[PDB]
């Protein structure tokens, strides 16, 4: 049994409708759960037997369908209803579908911080750039030393979405040696998102 | 009120193997199976297998049979799960689950806290802090961004606070990334009014309970 759900990513208004989709290859039975699982927790049980409201379940969440297909809907959505949700038939599980809240476009407020002079003591140096709440997530961050391109020497990580502004930020790290650091001027991040017209560049003279 | 209550993180060697245990209360031990799902760092979902306490049966999925044992004490209301020939791969939170319903079982009311095991070769190790100083450039309208590199420490997690927990708003901690050095790195800022720089002390708290590490780091400008 292989379960296919849909979308992958769900990005909706809280009061709005959701559909999320799980079809179940080869399944001729009405069996079904759908679980909710929240940044940090274990998965929540949902529905059960496609469409009974698990324990302590509020009535917007529903479920239909049997065989191969199935269906979970949410009436209206809560800001508390984002999340992860997967489905299940006996052993296996679907891959999951993300949940997010749609809201309108906000660009980031890009900061970038040069490396500590504790680390620079140590033998290295890592530059951070900060990408500060920010929708949607969809977010470009390039660094430059010198005008030339980086790849390779850095990470980023994004937080999940904020649950009072629906908002996301983001951080990426470029780190080097303290030998190579000091054969450079230039340090800059430059952002693509589309709430900026043009890429943002922060940077600053070592 | 059901409780499944897991036993804590763990940390691991490749080719070492590990037994987490999940002690169940609440309801009749042998009269429900217990199940373990693992779930990896930014994964989904996978059933491991199944045991039924009231008599030490079991049922491994496929790919854990010869590596998986779960076994049981009925005296003491606990299932166990242990895994051999352990791969940076086999790196998750795995957690026990009971099902609500008998006849089909597989609808996990009842799930216990999770237990991270985190597997590698890398030995635990502290976390060096770092502060990112506020300026021109950590700066837009009166408002300034801080905060604090907490780097190469090993295993998760850290926890990181501001002003011992005091300061909350504005507060960003990062998720860690995992470099190629097989040692964690993750970053916590704030923003803060730019007014403030002069007056408010800013600290960052980082504590690294898996090597007993407490460090505050003051973040100036």
């Amino acid at each position: 049994i292989v379960l296919t759900q849909s979308p992958a990513t769900l990005s909706l208004s809280p009061g709005e409708r959701a559909t999320l989709s799980c079809r179940a290859s080869q399944s001729v039975s009405s069996y079904l759960a759908w679980y909710q699982q929240k940044p940090g927790q274990a998965p929540r049980l949902l529905i059960y037997d496609a469409s009974n409201r698990a324990t302590g379940i509020p009535a917007r969440f529903s479920g239909s369908g049997s065989g191969t297909d199935f269906t979970l809907t949410i009436s209206s959505l809560e800001p508390e209803d984002f999340a992860v949700y997967y489905c299940q038939q006996y052993e296996f599980f679907g891959q999951g579908t993300k949940l997010e809240i749609k809201r309108s476009t906000v660009a980031p407020s890009v900061f970038i911080f040069p490396p500590s002079d504790e680390q620079l003591k140590s033998g290295t140096a890592s530059v951070v750039c900060l990408l500060n709440n920010f929708y949607p997530r969809e977010a470009k961050v390039q660094w430059k030393v010198d005008n030339a391109l980086q790849s390779g020497n850095s990470q980023e990580s994004v937080t999940e979405q904020d649950s009072k502004d629906s908002t996301y930020s983001l951080s990426s790290t470029l780190t080097l040696s303290k030998a190579d650091y000091e054969k450079h001027k230039v340090y800059a991040c430059e952002v693509t998102h589309q709430g900026l017209s043009s890429p943002v560049t922060k940077s600053f003279n070592r | 009120q059901v409780q499944l209550v897991q036993s804590g993180a763990e940390v691991k060697k490749p080719g070492a193997s590990v037994k987490v245990s999940c002690k169940a209360s609440g309801y009749t031990f042998t009269g429900y199976y217990m199940h373990w799902v693992r779930q990896a760092p930014g994964q989904g979902l996978e059933w491991m297998g199944w045991i039924n306490p009231n008599s030490g049966g079991t049922n491994y999925a496929q790919k854990f049979q010869g590596r998986v044992t779960m076994t049981r004490d009925t005296s003491i209301s606990t299932a166990y799960m242990e895994l051999s020939r352990l791969r940076s791969d086999d790196t998750a939170v795995y957690y026990c689950a009971r099902g609500k319903n008998c006849d089909y079982n597989w609808d996990f009311q009842h799930w216990g806290q999770g237990t991270l095991v985190t597997v590698s070769s890398a030995s635990t190790k502290g976390p060096s802090v770092f502060p990112l100083a506020p300026s021109s450039k950590s700066t837009s309208g009166g408002t300034a961004a801080l905060g604090c590199l907490v780097k190469d420490y090993f295993p998760e997690p850290v926890t990181v606070s501001w002003n011992s927990g005091a300061l909350t708003s504005g507060v960003h901690t990062f998720p860690a990334v995992l470099q190629s050095s097989g040692l964690y790195s993750l970053s916590s800022v704030v923003t803060v009014p730019s007014s403030s720089l002069g007056t408010q002390t800013y600290i960052c708290n980082v504590n690294h309970k898996p090597s007993n590490t407490k460090v505050d780091k003051k973040v100036e400008p």
